[PDB]
């Protein structure tokens, strides 16, 4: 054998080992979700406290790219980071030829190209962060989670991380009592709850939530994290479900 | 066609005493016969105790002195804090603008 | 064993990676059809969305390469997408240097080539799809192009590509035997898209929904995807004969 | 980026190129390609394997024209002779037609091709082509010849041969039959007698590529006016005209 | 990375020899035998083909003998197309020394830059040596009729008579018994010969399986003429001197 | 470009492709180099299993890499080549630049700067080579001799030899030859250099090559009659 | 780039083309200069690029004949890759990509006409890269008068020998009025579903009248230093 | 095979940490630092009795106010010798002053891990380098091929070097005279080297602010033998 | 095991051996503590040395006026960072007039030793760093680890018998958090934090090395005879 040694090797199921091993990373970090509401969208993401001595709200994982798009990775968290710096140097040079800001879906593919080219060669390792991301454009509101093989989809609710199961079933039930949609106020209430179901699955530490959304009516389009009364809001109504 | 340089006027001036030195200078900019400002500084405290100045061209002397001020740092960084002697300055200097033999700063340098 | 790690030859002239990457085809468990009437292509594959968290319009296999040409692949989506992007790249520049549109054909040519090049050379790997392009050509008229990680590529009366691709093709076979022709003879492209259908449903042995399907067609001067609406008044003439 | 800039091919303990012996091996497993040539003309043939009945052949060209008194067959891996033939097409060109305002003799072309068979046996990060051609040609000096490649990058001048699957006996078939007084029609009908020992299923026009170097053809040149351009000395015979060779067998 | 899969074709082994270029010699054992005998009013270069097919085109054929320019020429031993890569850069070489120089280039300089592009496949660049082996028979005006040997490793040496390929070991023995200093080519052209007729492994010598070439100053007065031999020729040479 | 590291550290921490290209120069022919009073010698030997060779056209063992300096060497022959003719362009190199020739010396310390550069440079082997350089400074009438090895080391020897059963020969210059007294002429210096040499050859015929360099540019090689002499004489004092 | 060459060959010309029923018909005259001097007195202007798509060429002569061949070079390998007959758009398209890169550094004016899978074609070229369409086009220095005999005598719906005819007046009317062209007339006609024909020296109007004296001299005259055969053998 | 940059399990470059027992095998190299000066003394170890010593060049000349001394494989210094030197000259172009020794130290390093796959191996060579500047007086560094550097107020490398820093350790004091230093170098040399210490196997040599950086003769050096040997016999 | 020859691979449960390798050259480093206020912030490392004979390897390094680290691991490596923080801090200021945020350090940081992770031939870096600065939002302390991660927190330390001068610090962490406007009594609290992590030795003169910035306070580095205050 030795077909999982190296990286863009064929084994003789037609499978790539190394991007199935860079999975198991993703599935080893923390958990982290995405919403699409009627509008716009909802991140939301875990913050495990590993100490007292970690400053509380200044260890920000959640990035914008361009001003309209909201992106979240569960995995290796400086992957997510190399990831979404050429998010948005492909964000920037769209805009800087074709005047208009980057789509969703465009924007999507280019990240999706950019992590399938990390499968074609040995000289570099698969990306090792599953990535949740999205925002509004001209054509309206859209969510998608692209994974280290490339592969991506768009997506009604979506999750990764240690949590993804227990979220994915926590998700699967608002699309089904909610098929008119979802308002943007009432996905950010929903992410914090999902989101404290899912420390069950990480439950040693206690964890810090932090959520962001981008939507056309509360935040004019623009990616915008929750802060404040609304963020407390959110926190409290997710503290009264568990109980 | 383009013409790169450019004269912002001004005058200059340095003696030396004993156990001490003074550089001065005014502070009018101009360009032309129009005033710019009436009080643009160009003497500058480069640190350890080294003042400079670099007339003629303003553009070129702001550029000279802010890569002088540069040089200071990495000295200290470079060679254990240690205090850059003006001699040493000076031939620093020197390697400055020759860099740009071929393309020179447009500047009367005192320090 | 380290020549089937790489693209080189093993001691009985085979290329394992190729031969792998041709396993990888039907990873998505997923059967596709090509057919050609008298004025169109119909393009057809079965659309399986598992996961009730997924946007459905989002999940497609078929590609509008370019106004005329389109394509449809078998394999998964990462390397599918990084096929067409380069088809269409490929597809825009022909245009611009040559004054006309890329033919269908010259098209299953190139990506053919793009790929021979991964099994002879070392760094890049075979993508483990296979491309059916389809268009109605302004020369060969009604066009069906395939191409494989070998690199090798060729026309069609009609195709089928996927894991019961034999079952599929032998009923094509069959209806070619009896017709004595090359060709769907029929006038609409309406009446070709619930030919190919019904033949997939009677191969496969499986009913569709307006969901299960997805069809793509190519008619002079334009290549169009059918949305999930225009599929189910499809559905709805075969069931009323 | 590519970082194999070393040899894939190497010597063994016993003197032996690996890479190449199993390329060859490659061409032995491949479908019966031939050539014959007589005191007028070359032919050159092979058989067309389809890969499914619902697949078009004549699609997919087996026979390929290099240069108007110049063509080419193989035997073993398709997807490397086609990309040989575009790369031997253009060579033909920029190497020579370009320089010297008329197209190379058929030892030179042959020569290019070899060349860039050769490096694909000691360049960096690269397999060797998994072929062999045979290639037909005609020019004014050397008049017709018919030469073999292999994947090493040698090349042999033929009389008349065979490649790939059968081979062994269809070279025995073709020492028997052979003379240096044969005419071009003698040969072709010799060629189709060859092909048909090694052939299985159906041996029609539709199943059979075949094609020739011979006398000039000014009626598929395209243009008249100039008395010195007189046409190509390639032609590819149609399905309907081998059949009409197949009854009179 | 790709470290996994690199040869490393131009390392020592622990005895201090190139594993690829002793492999490579291995290689060039096998092929055809080729002899070069050094007279002193010329040189005769002989070669024995490999295995011969009674269809092959044998006047239209060029696998052996090789021109570099009108005063010097090559016999081949190996890998044929490894051959004509280095003939080719052997030629420009010879036009590139006549363009600075106006004068012929001299036979040991043109050898050497031969032998030194072999080295250096054994060195550096990570790729495998050229599989061949060179018999250079030539003339210049500083030290007349040159015999020379170049292999894979890219070291040459200078002879009398050499053999090249198959059977040299049976070959040189036959060639250091017969061979003086006195002699003629019409004499070494028979020694070459006969020396191909007993170390060759096929049942008897004959005309198309052999390749023949001199080096005269049989020419009009004081210049060098070089002879590739035409078939019949080669058939009157072997019946001459009673082979055949 | 082919980057590969050849030359590495092993565990023992030792360079063993280095240490490998030694024993190519243990396999090559023996070289041997021994300097008297007012000159040097350069030694070598060419093994008897080559006959039928060309002695007029076959290359010397003995190269001139400037006028007034000499480089012999064992090991690899083509390998060698290339040191020599680098060394050549440096040796014009320096003349051009210096409008002086090169020091014995600088041309060692130069030869031993390509060898060592070898060692830790990708992509490539060291050379399979030991080199034994001289001659005489300009201006100078005092011998050097000196020798360098694929390793890049390089230092000044009294008397010197390398290759084939080069500890042999070594075991017999170390008594033989005396510090307080070498050589005082050029017959005494060639006639130890050949007895050295007819320690490990076999037959003192045309297996044995002899170069003698003299101040100020003054270099000439032995024909077969006059280093037969020396052997001639060497066996009769012998037999006693 | 350098910014012209005064020494190279730069010929005064008429070539014209002229679209008609069912195809498309190009002409040109014969002189090639040099200056105020007749170099060639037949040279041929009207170049192949693929068997049904001719190009006349004026300006740099030696630019026009070297661009013509590089893109009908690349032409016919564009034409063996894609198992297709070449197009004039292709030609076109190739030409002035070419062209517009050098800036007009290359000094070639075409006229540019064929047949092809598509139609009948007829397009002009300039040195710059721009590209014209038209029924009817004229360049050269003889231009102004062709395009004269052009304007007064075409019409829509030419038949093919009406085309012939008033491509060759357009021709006559620079050999005659213009100094940079004169000689003959070539033509080339390219029919659908027609092979093309070319018509080299289709007319000739500028023959030669027979000299007053013959000056072939006695033998001996010219006077005589030395004597050799040449060895042109190996 | 494995990677040229590769960490092991403990956390340490697996070519670095060869290149370590490569500079154990070398030649014996002392240094010792006092307030009148800076010695470097080192062995020189001739493999052979006809191979002219005075040839073997094992310290080196940096600068007029820098030295150095070498242990391990002796011929990959040179480049890292060239390398001071320029530095050490091009630092007095640009600031008209001599450059500092820590400086010219860091410079040295800055050179050691710039191989992978720059460079295709480390150095197999360690250096102490000793020297003079105006602001921290008389220094001794010892620079690895790891491209750390230590300062030292006496350091011993090479095979004999365990046991010659023990002896360093008792023997030396902040108040030694440059007389003393001396004698404690050939003295611990004569203790750790194989053969005889004498004027031709082995050498010295110093540096002060006001003579700069000097090389002993064969003719001193006999003469600190000689002294060395009495001092011992005295009591 | 087999998954460990090179950074580009993978383990089958999905660790990256090389990266860990380097982790654990850290550990193997001598200690350093970071502690900050809201007004200061404090490093304080213990050097080390190779014997009597030696001098104690510098731990600290200036990176800017407002910023500077501590290291623990490869000192080399930790001066090719430094140095790249040195021109990233200086290219903030000579382009935006602008000192760099402390955060933004850290972000360039994460960035360059990913890079050094995903590739072929290369190698992690074998170095943590404590960054400490004071920019417009007050006082900062992040912390380093070559995987890339990095983390700002309130009071950390790294090195060997790291976490007892980690525990004492999150027992401490409401006390020496609002020491507001006095330095001396900060380091106090870091001075006997990091003696949480002796074990035989004790805190000397030539072995002690204390940092400090602050809002009125320049980076500056305290050895010798100007820590004898502290012990
Ligand atoms: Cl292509």
């Amino acid at each position: 054998t030795g077909y999982d040694l190296s990286n863009s090797v064929f084994s003789p199921d037609g499978r790539n080992f190394q991007v199935e091993y860079a999975v198991k990373a993703v599935e080893n970090g923390t958990t982290s979700i995405g919403i699409k509401c009627n509008d716009g969208v909802v991140f939301a993401v875990e913050k495990l406290i590993t100490s007292k001595l970690l400053v509380p709200q200044k260890n920000v994982k959640i990035q914008v790219v361009d001003r309209h798009i909201g992106c979240v990775y569960s995995g290796l968290i400086p992957d997510g980071r190399h990831l979404v710096n050429r998010g948005r140097e492909e964000a920037a040079s769209f805009k800087k030829l074709y005047k208009t800001p980057i789509p969703i879906p465009a924007f999507a593919d280019r990240l999706g190209q950019y992590v399938q080219a990390h499968t074609l060669y040995n000289s570099v390792r698969p990306f090792g962060v599953s990535t949740i991301f999205g925002g509004v454009d001209k054509n309206g509101a859209h969510l998608y989670m692209l994974e280290p093989s490339g592969s991506y989809w768009g997506y009604k609710g979506a999750a990764t991380g240690k949590g993804r199961q227990s979220a994915k079933a926590e998700l699967e039930k608002l699309v089904d009592h909610h098929p008119e949609g979802l308002s943007a106020r009432e996905a950010v209430k929903q992410a914090a709850k999902i989101i404290y179901l899912a420390h069950e699955d990480n439950k040693e530490k206690d964890f810090e939530l932090e959520i962001s959304w981008c939507s056309l009516s509360e935040t004019n389009g623009l990616h915008k994290f929750v802060k404040g009364d609304l963020l407390q809001e959110a926190i409290d109504f997710a503290q009264k479900e568990i109980n | 066609q383009f013409n790169p340089y450019g004269d912002n006027g001004g005058t200059i001036l340095g003696i030396a005493g004993e156990d001490f030195a003074v550089l001065a200078g005014d502070t009018r900019n101009i360009t032309d016969y129009s005033i710019n400002s009436r009080y643009e500084p160009k003497v500058f405290d480069c640190g350890d105790n080294i003042v400079m100045s670099a007339n003629g061209f303003a553009a070129d002397g702001d550029a000279l002195v802010k890569r002088f001020k540069n040089s200071v740092k990495w000295y200290h960084f470079d060679h254990n804090d240690k205090k850059l002697s003006i001699n040493s300055a000076a031939r620093n200097i020197q390697h400055l603008l020759y860099g740009k033999r071929f393309f020179p700063y447009y500047v009367h340098t005192i320090i | 064993g380290y020549d089937r790690h790489i693209t080189i030859f093993s001691p009985e002239g085979r290329l394992y990676q190729v031969e792998y990457a041709f396993k990888a085809t039907n990873q998505t468990n997923i059967n596709s059809l090509a057919v050609r009437g008298k004025d169109c292509t119909v393009v057809i594959s079965q659309k399986k969305v598992p996961d009730k968290l997924l946007d459905p319009t989002t999940v497609s296999y078929i590609f509008c390469i370019s106004r005329t040409i389109g394509m449809v692949v078998n394999g998964p989506i990462p390397d599918a997408r990084n096929a067409a992007l380069r088809a269409k790249a490929e597809a825009a520049e022909f245009r611009y240097k040559y004054g006309y549109d890329m033919p269908c054909d010259v098209l299953a040519k190139r990506m053919a080539n793009l790929s021979q090049i991964y099994t002879q050379r070392a760094y890049m790997r075979p993508l483990g799809v296979i491309l059916t392009f389809v268009s109605v050509d302004e020369e060969l008229g009604p066009s069906i192009y395939k191409t494989d990680p070998a690199g090798y590529y060729v026309g069609y009366k009609a195709t089928a590509t996927g894991p019961k691709q034999q079952e599929i093709t032998t009923n094509l076979e069959n209806h070619f035997k009896k017709s004595k022709i090359d060709h769907i003879n029929e006038e609409s492209w309406e009446k070709v898209v619930e030919f190919a259908i019904t033949h997939m449903i009677d191969a496969l042995g499986t009913e569709f929904s307006k969901n299960d399907l997805e069809v793509g067609v190519a008619t002079k001067d334009k290549f169009f995807t059918l949305s999930a609406e225009n599929i189910e008044e499809r559905l709805v003439a075969i069931a009323e004969q | 980026t590519d970082r194999y800039s070393f040899s894939l091919t190497t010597f063994s303990p016993s003197g032996k190129l690996g890479q190449i012996d199993y390329a060859l091996t490659a061409v032995k497993q491949g479908v019966t390609s031939l050539g014959i040539k007589a005191t007028n003309g070359v032919v050159i043939a092979t058989e067309k394997k389809s890969s499914s009945p619902l697949a078009m052949s004549e699609t997919l060209s087996k026979v390929s024209l290099l240069t108007p008194d110049i063509g080419a067959v193989y035997s073993g891996m398709g997807p490397d002779y086609r990309v040989l033939v575009d790369k031997s097409r253009k060579v033909a060109h920029t190497s020579y037609k370009r320089i010297y305002g008329e197209y190379p003799p058929t030892k030179l072309l042959v020569s290019e091709v070899a060349k860039i068979m050769q490096e694909a046996t000691q360049s960096g990060g690269v397999r060797p082509f998994g072929v062999s051609l045979l290639i037909a040609g005609h020019d004014e000096f050397n008049g017709f010849s018919l030469y073999q490649v292999d994947p090493s990058g040698s090349y042999f001048p033929w009389k008349a041969t065979a490649i790939g699957k059968g081979s062994v006996a269809a070279k025995t078939f073709l020492e028997k039959r052979w003379n240096d007084e044969l005419e071009l029609e003698d040969a072709i009908h010799i060629a189709l007698l060859t092909l048909k020992e090694s052939v299985e299923g159906e041996f029609n026009g539709d199943t059979i590529e075949l094609a020739i170097i011979g006398d000039e053809n000014p009626d598929l040149l395209g243009y008249t006016g100039i008395p010195t351009d007189k046409g190509p000395r390639f032609r590819k015979l149609t399905s309907q005209e081998i059949n009409d060779r197949l009854e009179a067998l | 990375g790709s470290r996994r899969y690199d040869s490393r074709t131009t390392i020592f082994s622990p005895e201090g020899r190139l594993y690829q270029v002793e492999y490579a010699l291995e290689s060039i054992s096998h092929a055809g035998t080729a002899i070069g005998i050094m007279a002193s009013d010329g040189i005769v270069l002989a070669a024995e083909r490999k295995v011969t097919s009674t269809l092959l085109e044998q006047d239209t054929s060029t696998e052996k003998l090789y021109k570099l320019n009108d005063k010097i020429a090559v016999a081949v031993a190996g890998l044929t197309a490894d051959a004509e890569i280095l003939i080719n850069t052997a030629r420009i070489h010879a036009q590139n020394y006549l363009k600075t120089y106006n004068e012929d280039i001299p036979v040991e300089i043109l050898v050497r830059r031969l032998s030194d592009i072999k080295q250096g496949y054994t060195q550096h660049g990570g790729l495998r040596p050229f599989g061949v082996s060179f018999i250079y028979a030539g003339y210049d005006d500083r030290y007349g009729y040159q015999l020379y040997t170049s292999n894979p490793s890219g070291n040459y040496t200078g002879w009398k008579a050499i053999s090249v390929g198959a059977n040299t070991s049976a070959a040189q023995t036959l060639l250091q018994m017969d061979y003086k200093d006195d002699m003629k080519v019409d004499d070494a052209i028979e020694l070459a010969l006969k020396t191909l007729s007993k170390t060759t492994d096929s049942s008897a010598l004959t005309y198309d399986r052999l390749e023949f070439a001199t080096i005269r100053k049989g020419a009009n007065d004081g210049e060098v003429y070089q002879k590739i031999f035409k078939p019949q020729e080669i058939k009157d040479i072997l019946v001459k001197t009673g082979i055949t | 470009g082919y980057d590969r590291a050849l030359s590495i550290f092993s565990p023992d921490g030792h360079i063993f492709q280095v240490e490998y290209a030694l024993e190519a120069v243990k396999r090559g022919t023996c070289a041997v180099g021994v300097k008297g009073k007012n000159c040097v010698v350069l030694g070598c030997e060419r093994r008897s299993t080559l006959k039928l060779q060309d002695t007029r056209i076959t290359p010397s063992k003995v190269s001139k890499i400037d006028s007034h300096v000499v480089l012999s060497f064992s090991g690899l022959n083509a390998d060698s080549r290339i040191l020599i003719e680098k060394a050549r362009v440096e040796a014009q190199s320096h003349r051009l630049t210096l409008e002086d020739p090169v020091t014995v010396e600088y041309l060692t310390r130069y030869v031993a700067g390509v060898q060592q550069r070898y060692t830790q440079s990708g992509g490539v082997r060291p050379f399979g080579v030991s080199t034994l350089i001289a001659g005489f400074d300009p201006r100078d009438d005092e011998p050097k001799l000196y020798q360098t090895e694929p390793s890049g080391i390089y230092s000044s020897w009294s008397a010197q030899t390398i290759g084939r059963n080069s500890k042999t020969v070594r075991e017999f210059l170390e008594k033989n030859y005396d510090r307080k007294e070498p050589p005082a002429t050029v017959e005494e210096c060639v006639k130890l250099t050949v007895r050295s040499l007819l320690e490990v050859v076999q037959t003192g015929a045309k297996n044995i090559e002899i170069t003698v360099v003299k101040p100020d540019s003054d270099i000439v090689a032995l024909s077969s009659e006059e280093i037969n002499q020396y052997v001639t004489q060497i066996e009769q004092e012998k037999q006693e | 780039n350098s910014h012209t060459q005064p020494k190279a060959t730069s010929t005064g010309a008429t070539i014209v083309g002229v679209k008609f029923n069912n195809g498309v018909v190009i002409a040109a005259d014969t002189r090639s200069t040099q200056g105020p001097i007749v170099a060639d007195k037949n040279c041929a202007k009207l170049h192949r690029i693929s068997p049904k798509i001719w190009c006349a060429g004026a300006g740099t002569a030696a630019d026009t004949e070297a661009v013509t061949q590089l893109i009908g070079s690349n032409i016919e390998l564009h034409s063996l890759y894609t198992s297709r007959e070449p197009r004039v758009v292709s030609a076109l398209q190739m030409l002035k990509q070419h062209l517009f890169k050098y800036q007009g550094h290359i000094g070639a004016y075409l006229i540019v006409a064929g047949v092809d899978p598509t139609g009948s074609h007829l397009f002009s070229i300039h040195a710059h890269g721009s590209t014209d369409v038209g029924y009817y086009l004229s360049l050269g220095s003889g231009s102004l008068a062709a395009m004269a005999v052009l304007e007064s005598h075409w019409k829509q719906d030419l038949t093919k020998e009406e085309a012939i005819k008033l491509a060759s007046d357009a021709i006559q009317a620079g050999i005659w009025n213009d100094l940079g062209s004169g000689s003959n007339v070539d033509v080339c006609v390219m029919e659908i579903g027609k092979d093309a024909e070319y018509l080299r020296n289709y007319l000739t109007p500028n023959v030669r009248e027979e000299k007053q004296k013959s000056y072939k001299f006695p033998r001996g005259t010219t006077a005589v230093l030395k004597e050799s055969i040449v060895n042109i053998c190996d | 095979d494995r990677g040229v940059s590769t960490f092991s399990p403990e956390g340490r470059l697996f070519q670095v940490e060869y290149s370590l027992e490569a500079i154990k095998l070398g030649s014996t190299a002392i240094g010792i630092a006092t307030k009148e000066g800076v010695v470097l003394g080192v062995e020189k170890r001739a493999t052979s009795p006809l191979l002219e010593s005075d040839s073997i060049e094992k310290i080196v000349e940096i600068d007029r106010h820098i030295g150095c001394a070498m242990s391990g494989l002796t011929a990959d210094a040179r480049s890292m010798i060239e390398h001071a030197r320029t530095a050490a000259v091009t630092h007095n172009l640009y600031y008209d002053e001599d450059i500092n020794v820590e400086s010219l130290t860091q410079s040295v390093c800055d050179l050691a891990l710039r191989f992978g796959e720059l460079m295709s191996r480390p150095f197999g060579v360690a250096l102490l380098i000793a020297g003079h500047d105006a602001d921290d007086g008389y220094q001794l560094f010892h620079a690895e091929p790891s491209g750390t550097f230590y300062r030292y107020n006496a350091k011993a490398i090479g095979s004999g070097s365990e046991g010659a820093q023990a002896e360093l350790l008792n023997e030396w004091h902040s108040s030694l005279t440059l007389k003393e230093a001396e004698l404690l170098v050939l003295k611990i040399l004569k203790q750790v080297m194989e053969e005889k210490l004498d004027e031709n196997n082995a050498q010295l040599s110093c540096i002060t602010k006001q003579d700069g950086f000097k090389i002993y003769d064969n003719e001193k050096t006999a003469e600190l033998i000689k002294e060395l040997k009495e001092k011992e016999a005295a009591e | 095991n087999n998954y460990d020859g090179d950074t580009v691979t993978f383990s089958p449960t999905g660790r990256l051996f090389q990266v860990e390798y380097a982790l654990e050259a850290i550990k193997q480093g001598s200690v350093t503590v970071g502690l900050r206020s809201n007004t200061h912030a404090v490093l304080v490392a213990l050097k080390r040395n190779a014997d009597e004979l030696s001098s104690y390897q510098k731990k600290i390094i200036k990176c800017d006026e407002h910023m500077g680290l501590s290291l623990a691991g490869l000192a080399p490596d930790a001066r090719v960072l430094s140095n790249y923080l040195r021109q990233q801090c200086n290219y903030s200021s000579l382009v935006f007039n602008r000192k760099l945020a402390v955060e933004r350090a850290g972000h360039l940081l994460c960035d360059k030793a990913q890079k050094n992770t995903q590739s072929y031939g290369g190698r992690p870096y074998g170095v943590g760093l404590l960054i400490i600065g004071y920019d417009k939002s007050g006082a900062h302390l992040l912390e380093f680890q070559p995987s890339g991660n990095v983390t700002e927190l309130y009071g950390t330390a790294i090195g060997a018998r790291s976490q007892g001068a980690k525990t004492y610090l999150e027992r401490t962490l409401d006390t020496f958090i609002k020491i507001d406007g006095n330095p001396d009594e900060l380091i106090k609290a870091g001075v006997e934090a990091i003696s949480q992590s002796l074990r035989d030795e004790s805190l000397t003169v030539d072995n002690l090395s204390i940092a400090i910035v602050g809002k009125d306070t320049p980076f500056t580095i305290y050895d010798g005879e100007a820590v004898a205050k502290y012990i």
